[PDB]
């Protein structure tokens, strides 16, 4: 045997180790102490490392509610050495994390000695690429640091911090930082001011800083309060011998003032000195830390020290402006986006002397291929047009439009989107626009991606422009149409996308005639077979339809809408959504254009546009029943949606009654009424609780005037609350609340309070959702019928002898008591004296 | 006459049949909310308008039933055996001290009057015919929507303070109709199809053929 | 079965005075009992009307000493 | 012919001795075999099954005593002799009007069962021990 | 757990007689010196002015009921 | 510690409503006055049961549903059930043809009827108050009369016609009665033909 | 959510953000995720508006397009006066189908 002797799945070659003791079988006897326990515990982690889906969940489920009878200390040791192999993955790494957190709600304070052994397998998820690793080891230090308290935390992860391993003490800082954020700063902060402050080795001082900067990194603005006293801390630094302290100590004030943003300048006062003293004195890396620190401090400044501070640290940028070393350069192209942020800087000195040399030494190749020195290149560069201008930014870069990288088109092109999108294309004059139009046009026309970025360029800039594009809409539209035909396919998806970018800006400019031109055409190119093609057509076609009207379009709708029921049979999600969303405005603002029994077999398009997985298909698809149903009648395509409701299948029953509530509410409910009252009728689950499901619907939808048909539902929902099956008194649950809460001050309170002798039964259920239901049930009717009848309710089961029964009704009283608080002073029971204690509120009792 | 109507101090009314043959007094009807009932008026032979110490005014019409001949062990829930209903609750936000079914102007007709404890004077008059109730309940709906309250309490959720609000229009929200900028009153009045002064004119209508 | 009376309380035995200290295999069938014939004239040669007042009690002496106390 | 398969009010299916809820068609039909539905059948064979049935009239000789049949039957070969029973004619296999009289009914395994009417309410008694001879020998059958 | 913390008065499935009562106390008080009119009839059952029986309700929100049990 | 169902009785002033369980509380008079509190409902019946409140509905089979009158005097049902028993015919064929060929107007009822039966002919139900909750053998406890009064359903099993003429429709117990006396127990009891008017007093009789 | 019952809101208190609402999440109640009737917008605190962390989907953490709001029957329950409905921790749903 090779594998283990049943419907465990398959264990790889190096997996032979942690579930070797599965491939020989114990027959559970004469073997069986505790080892017959983590055998068992041995394999369900098999079933969820290896298995499918059902054996995953089924084996998760397994563990999670034993997890108080396998105990932390087997459960753990097997654990452990799995995610300490070498050959492990990223979806079992995810799951293995899943097991962990998922028995740390169970083993509350038995994780006590384990603590230290998780953290040396979880502390490298914080310095893990992927960002959701990164977020799984947050929380789950998080859930250890609230579950081991705090005092079990400094006693283990104080041996980790004058540790040799460099890799390890990052992470040890980086996990005090999320135990200081789930357990609050100033119960450890007496800890960081030991740690900080002791001198016996500098890499435990270096620990202690690190573990302040990635404090004020993790948690922003809740640093404030416990500012002064944390800075106080780093202020010991700066003038420790070793420049890494030093660096680090200017780091964690960096991060400090980027975290007390605008505030907390008076606390700052004791570090400017040696600032100042740091980046007068000495050049090198520690230059560069006191750069940024400076350049972080300096917005929190009085405009004059603001001033005083910012014309002084200008000779240093342009010093550091010819630097070589990458840091350096991403951090002065930081600190030049606040030092000109502020006033002082007068415009003419940054035009003279600030930006010639950015440009020269920063606008380079190699800074667009790094992702943060792309962006942050990008971000100065916008802050530069808003202290200067835009004309004197855009004429510098404009020329670089027509490079040949495609990162620094990329490149000039957001830096020429988000600045003509902050300020605004007056200042460009004539012999500049058609330079960055032919630019444009040649970044859009060469790109081998599919980025949105020219996209999104090409939208802002002809959004801008306004009317002056008018001598260029020639230019462009002969470039869109012969971009349209091309042996590529992607390449057409660029032009179809650029025309529902610039369809807004013809309207505007007096052209409905090129508009006029290319409705027409973009008419025959949605026979394309390539679906995302034929997607980005339909796109442009609505905005066609958008920024002309539905009734004066040149491929007219009574030949355009017949062209589209086909097409609506797609089953790609692009051309689904464009079709309906299309169809929807066609429906509602021209349904008199089509033949009636067009609407009816595409109604019945419509119940396929379901089962799509994106959600908004689906939600404007229950619009366009809506819409179907205003133009032709709300009882051909009722009856449609009443055959679809035997189904077997969610996601296609669930918005089928959302669309008989919105066909109900968009013409008058009274006629849907009776026939979704009659198809309670039906025999079959699926369609009784869609017509509880599509009546909750209903009545949330309608509102107020839910006083009209409570009568006639009321002997619905008290025979759907008496019947076996959970799901119908779940449903009906909801049918209550959201009629209670619809009726409200209207005088209803009689047949919501037979309701509630139906729905309180239900209180003892245990199933989740059923008990969600009902318990949002209850608290909407407690404002319907009021606190007192709902206390009278909750009454005598606060105190009863069962747990089961005063564990439930003690939270119901918790719900109306957070629900109306005041208003149970008047409903409150009187409770007479005991021998010791007084008893009566004696105050109401008396009367003048 | 025939009729006792004990107002408790903490419960609610109880209603009490004296007997001419026997000398009984038989409880015959309570009411199943708690109230505080400070004082109380008669309004027909069956209903009972009561006011509490919290503020609300409550009235209390007996079921058409409730036949009074119960000659004497179990209650319904621990109190008598026909309940009696509830037709109205209304917050007024003073302790209303006094109520009175009485006619303010001759030429008038019959208006419960009540005087609060913080000086107020109030009257809960009745509708004549739907239309003007269906029309005034529109109108108030209006204003709750246009025209929120100064503090933020929402106006609905202040009517209906200790008890839900039941059948009741205020009219000092009406009232406020009048105290708008014509905008306002503009854009409430073609929502109720009507012209601006002839919905003030409607609205003080009712306030010159009840009271003052 | 086995299961079937050990989940109903069946043959753990509970013992009602007033019927001359006769037994109960069942506390639901115990106080099922009490509203029965057989319990209702073990009270009646108490002379103890049947109420409800009178719902769980066994031993005769507690039982006239709260009729006593109506 | 299941007496006890009930569909409910909600398109399920019910075993109505059992008390059991099953959702689909194959879930009952595959109740049907299993311990819960045996043994509550058992609650509320062999030899039935194997018994060879050609159905071959025999020939009866009625007579008037007084103070009986005489059935030739063809050899059986068993130990277990040819048995009579009386019967009512209120079940039969057409059901028709006229139902009313009692049948004594003579049987033995290979071959056909035979009826004789009775219209007088008593007058002999049709009971095995007291009242049948078996000449397994000549295999003559008697019955008075 | 957390609401008992965060929004005191409420209760859980151990709670006593003594503190659902002594927060049906305090919450009483609060609202007899929330609204005016309560203490404008608490005012006229006595002759106290209204802050005479704003300090006498001020100073019973400490230990209204009595000494715990 | 807990003291039992005797003493707690005895202390108790409504010793009516203390159960089995209510000595194993942890705050027995505190529960017995709240379980004697005035106009509280009481806790389900199945907190201490072993079936899940409603899985002791399985054999039984009940009606569908009954629509409210006024819903029925739309025609809704009649309709739709021969729309149903049509469509209950049809082959996988024809329902796929008249997906793409549809006939509409099957039903086209009208709107004037509809908004009539909501807002004219809408009827008040039969609700209930607030005390009254429902427990799982409630609505087939209806069973839930009087001296002087014979039902319909009685008189049809007792071959006793209704009608007034005190002495040939009384009840057969009458002249025994004229015999022994009226009933020992109703004292007030009025029997037309004995001591209340035969022609006058016409109910069978009366407690006066 | 309430179909994601192990999602945290962050209730602690409101501030003068209002809380925004991205592409993929818009016309979405916060508390019931229903999408009629909006009546009261939406006010997060400081600590979840702050910084990078501004313009941001409630619900999601995706870039935000449109204002967010509660619903009716959200306004006249007050659940809108209890703390910064901003959903703090992503929770065993678009985790592991990123990992899938
Ligand atoms: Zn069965
Ligand atoms: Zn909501
Ligand atoms: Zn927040
Ligand atoms: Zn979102």
């Amino acid at each position: 045997n090779d594998q283990p002797s049943g419907n465990l799945p398959f264990l790889k070659p190096d997996d032979i180790q942690y579930f070797d003791k599965l491939l020989v079988d114990v027959d559970e006897s004469t073997l069986s102490p505790e080892e017959q326990k983590e055998r068992k515990i041995m394999k369900l982690l098999l079933k969820i490392k290896n298995g499918t889906p059902p054996m995953r969940k089924a084996a998760l489920r397994q563990i999670t509610d034993k997890a108080r009878e396998f105990g932390a200390g087997p459960l753990f040791n097997q654990i452990l050495p799995l995610l300490m192999s070498p050959t492990l993955e990223d979806q079992e790494r995810h799951l293995l994390v899943k097991v962990i957190d998922r028995i740390l709600y169970k083993l509350d304070d038995l994780v006590r000695p384990y603590v230290h052994k998780i953290l040396v397998v979880i502390e490298p998820l914080l310095i893990d690429e992927d960002y959701y690793a990164r977020v799984e080891g947050r929380e789950i230090i998080s859930n250890l640091a609230k579950a081991a308290g705090l005092a079990t935390m400094i006693s283990t992860m104080r041996p980790d911090i004058d540790n040799m391993d460099e890799y390890v003490r990052n992470t040890t800082a980086r996990a005090f930082a999320v135990v200081a954020s789930a357990l609050g700063i100033p119960s450890l902060l007496p800890f960081l001011k030991a740690v900080c402050k002791s001198k016996k080795s500098w890499q435990a001082r270096h620990t202690g800083i690190k573990i302040v900067q990635q404090i004020a990194i993790l948690m922003g603005c809740a640093i404030l309060p416990h500012l002064r006293s944390l800075v106080e801390i780093i202020e010991h630094g700066l003038v420790d011998e070793q420049q890494k302290v030093r660096t680090i100590s200017a780091l964690a004030i960096a991060a400090l003032a980027e975290a007390a943003t605008p505030y907390g300048i008076e606390s700052f006062d004791s570090v400017l000195k040696p600032l100042w003293k740091g980046i007068r004195q000495h050049r090198g890396k520690g230059l560069a830390a006191f750069l940024k620190a400076i350049g972080y401090l300096i917005p929190l400044m009085d405009a004059e020290y603001a001033n005083y501070y910012t014309r002084e640290v200008m000779l240093i940028l342009i010093r550091e402006f010819q630097s070589p070393d990458e840091e350096m350069k991403k951090i002065v192209l930081k600190v030049v986006k606040q030092c000109c942020g502020t006033d002082g800087v007068e415009a003419n000195y940054i035009k003279t002397e600030i930006l010639p040399p950015f440009f020269k030494h920063f606008w380079q190749h190699r800074m667009a291929l790094d992702r943060r020195n792309y962006r942050q290149l990008v971000d100065t560069t916008v802050e530069l047009a808003n202290k200067v201008g835009a004309a004197e930014i855009i004429s510098r870069i404009v020329d670089d439009l027509k490079d040949e990288a495609e990162q620094y088109r990329k490149m000039v092109m957001e830096t020429i989107e988000k600045i003509m999108g902050n300020l605004g294309a007056a200042d460009i004059d004539h012999k500049l626009e058609e330079q960055l139009i032919d630019g444009i046009l040649y970044a859009f026309q060469e790109q081998t991606t599919e980025d949105s970025v020219m996209l999104n360029g090409f939208g802002t800039v002809v959004n801008a422009l306004g009317k002056r594009v008018k001598p260029y809409l020639p230019q462009i539209c002969g470039t869109v149409l012969w971009r349209l035909n091309n042996k590529s396919a992607k390449v057409r998806q660029q032009a179809a996308d650029l025309i529902s970018r610039t369809a807004v800006v013809m309207k505007t400019c007096q052209e409905e005639k090129l508009m006029g031109h290319l409705g027409v055409v973009l008419y025959e190119y949605l026979g394309e077979e390539y679906p995302e093609v034929l997607g980005s057509i339909l796109g442009a076609l609505k905005a066609i339809v958008n920024v002309i009207g539905m009734h004066k379009m040149t491929p007219p709708i009574k030949d355009l809408l017949p062209r589209l029921t086909p097409i609506l049979k797609n089953r790609h999600e692009k051309v689904q959504e464009n079709c309906i969303d299309l169809v929807g405005r066609i429906a509602d603002r021209g349904a008199e254009y089509v033949s009636a029994r067009e609407w009816m077999r595409i109604c019945f398009e419509l119940l396929e546009l379901l089962k799509a997985h994106k959600k908004a298909i689906r939600r404007a698809t229950v619009n366009t029943f809506g819409y179907i149903a205003k133009a032709i009648g709300p009882h051909d395509v009722l009856a449609t949606l009443l055959n679809n409701l035997k189904v077997q299948e969610r996601q296609n029953r669930v918005c089928t009654t959302v669309a008989i509530a919105i066909v109900a509410e968009t013409c008058s409910p009274f006629t849907v009424l009776p026939a979704l009252m009659n198809e309670y009728r039906v025999p079959e689950l699926n369609v009784q609780n869609g017509v509880l499901k599509s009546l909750s619907f209903l009545f949330e939808y309608i509102g107020e005037m839910g006083k009209d048909y409570i009568y006639a539902v009321t002997p619905l929902l008290e025979d759907a609350l008496m019947d076996r099956d959970l799901v119908h008194r779940q449903t009906a649950s909801a049918v209550v609340q959201h009629m209670s809460l619809g009726v409200y001050g209207f005088g209803c309170e009689d047949s919501l309070n037979h309701l509630l002798n139906y729905v309180w039964p239900n209180v003892f259920e245990t199933s989740p959702h059923v008990i969600q239901a009902v318990m949002g049930a209850l608290e909407g009717l407690r404002v319907a019928i009021g606190p007192c009848r709902m206390l009278q309710y909750c009454l005598q089961g606060l105190f009863h002898p069962a747990r089961k029964v005063r564990d439930v009704y003690w939270k119901i009283y918790n719900s109306i008591y957070i629900g109306s608080q005041d208003a149970l002073i008047a409903h409150y029971p009187r409770i007479y004296n005991d021998d010791k204690n007084t008893y009566i509120r004696y105050e109401l009792d008396y009367i003048l | 006459g025939h009729r006792v109507i004990v107002s408790d101090v903490q419960e609610s009314f109880i209603w009490v049949r004296y007997k001419r043959n026997e000398n009984q007094l038989i409880i015959f009807a309570d009411d199943t909310y708690p109230r505080w009932v400070t004082t109380a008026s008669l309004l027909d032979y069956d209903t009972v308008a009561g006011a509490d110490k919290f503020g609300n005014i409550c009235v209390v019409r007996l079921p058409p039933n409730t036949n009074d001949e119960v000659d004497e062990d179990r209650g319904l829930l621990n109190g008598a055996s026909q309940k009696a209903e509830v037709i109205m609750n209304y917050h007024v936000g003073e302790t209303v001290l006094s109520l009175q079914k009485t006619t303010l102007i001759p030429g008038g007709s019959e208006s419960l009057v009540y005087t609060t404890l913080s000086g107020g004077i109030g009257i809960l008059v009745p509708f004549t015919s739907h239309e003007d109730h269906d029309f005034f309940q529109h109108v108030e709906m209006h204003l709750r929507s246009e025209h929120p309250p100064l503090c933020g309490r929402d106006h609905l959720s202040f009517r209906s303070y200790y008890f839900p609000v039941k059948n009741v229009i205020d009219g000092d929200l009406c009232e406020q109709f009048n105290s708008m900028e014509p905008n306002k009153q503009k854009n409430v009045s073609e929502e109720l199809d009507r012209t601006p002064p002839e919905v003030s004119k409607k609205l003080e209508d009712i306030r010159t053929r009840y009271a003052f | 079965p086995y299961w079937l009376y050990k989940l109903h309380g069946l043959n753990i035995n509970y013992n009602c005075e007033i019927c001359g200290n006769y037994t109960y295999r069942g506390p639901k069938a115990f106080q099922r009992h009490f509203a029965e014939w057989r319990h209702a004239h073990g009270m009646r040669c108490l002379g103890i009307p049947n109420t409800a007042h009178f719902a769980n009690v066994t031993q005769i002496e507690d039982a006239v000493s709260l009729w006593a106390k109506l | 012919k299941d007496p006890y398969f009930m569909k409910n009010h909600l398109g399920s299916y019910e075993c109505k001795l059992c008390l059991t809820l099953h959702n689909n068609e194959g879930s009952y039909l595959a109740h049907t075999q299993g311990k819960k539905h045996q043994t509550n059948l058992a609650r509320r064979v062999e030899v039935k099954k194997f018994v060879k049935i050609g159905r071959p009239g025999y020939k009866v000789t009625k007579q008037r005593d007084s103070e009986l049949f005489q059935i030739d039957y063809p050899e059986i070969a068993e130990g277990i002799m040819p048995r009579h029973r009386f019967m009512s004619a209120y079940e039969q296999r057409i059901e028709p009007p006229d139902r009313r009289w009692q049948y004594l009914l003579m049987a033995a395994e290979p071959y056909e069962t035979i009826a004789f009417k009775v219209p007088s309410r008593e007058i002999d008694k049709a009971e095995g021990k007291f009242w049948t001879h078996w000449n397994r020998e000549t295999k003559q059958f008697f019955l008075q | 757990e957390h609401l008992q913390s965060k929004y005191i008065g409420t209760g859980h499935a151990d709670t006593t007689k003594w503190e659902w009562l002594v927060n049906q106390h305090r919450d009483s008080y609060c609202s007899y010196m929330g609204h005016f009119d309560l203490l404008n009839y608490f005012a006229i059952a006595e002759n106290e002015s209204k802050a005479r029986v704003r300090f006498n309700l001020m100073e019973k929100m400490l230990q209204p009921c009595g000494p715990p049990a | 510690n807990r003291f039992t169902v005797a003493e707690l009785k005895q202390l108790v002033a409504r010793p009516d409503v203390v159960e089995m369980h209510d000595v194993t509380a942890q705050d027995p008079k505190l529960l017995v006055h709240l379980k004697a509190t005035r106009n509280s409902v009481p806790v389900p019946r199945h907190w201490c049961f072993k079936r899940k409140y409603l899985q002791g509905k399985r054999g039984i089979e009940k009606p569908p549903f009954e629509l409210p009158d006024f819903i029925k005097r739309t025609g809704i049902q009649e309709m739709r059930e021969a729309l149903q028993e049509k469509e209950e015919q049809k082959t996988m064929k024809s329902k796929m043809r008249e997906k793409v060929r549809p006939k509409m107007g099957k039903i086209d009822i009208d709107y004037q009827k509809l908004h009539d039966a909501f807002f004219k002919w809408q009827t008040k139900p039969k609700l209930t108050i607030h005390g009254d909750l429902y427990y799982e053998g409630k609505e087939f406890e209806t069973r839930l009369k009087k001296p002087g009064d014979l039902s319909d359903e009685l008189r049809i099993s007792l071959g006793m016609p209704v009608g007034p003429n005190a002495h040939k429709v009384p009840p057969p117990w009458l002249i025994a009665m004229q015999r022994y006396g009226p009933p020992p127990s109703y004292p007030n009891l009025k029997i037309p033909g004995l001591n209340s008017p035969i022609p006058e007093s016409c109910s069978f009789g009366y407690h006066a | 959510a309430k179909h994601h019952p192990d999602l945290i809101f962050c209730r602690k208190q409101a501030g003068v953000a209002i809380g925004r609402l991205c592409e993929k999440c818009d016309g979405k109640c916060v508390i019931c995720d229903s999408y009629v009737r909006p009546c009261t917008l939406v006010r997060i605190c400081d600590e979840c508006n702050y910084g990078s962390y501004q313009g941001r989907c409630v619900i999601c953490g995706g870039p935000g397009v449109s204002d967010a709001y509660y619903c009716k029957e959200c306004t006249i329950q007050e659940k809108d006066r209890d703390g910064c409905p901003k959903i703090v921790n992503l929770g065993s749903s678009k985790t592991d189908l990123f990992y899938e």
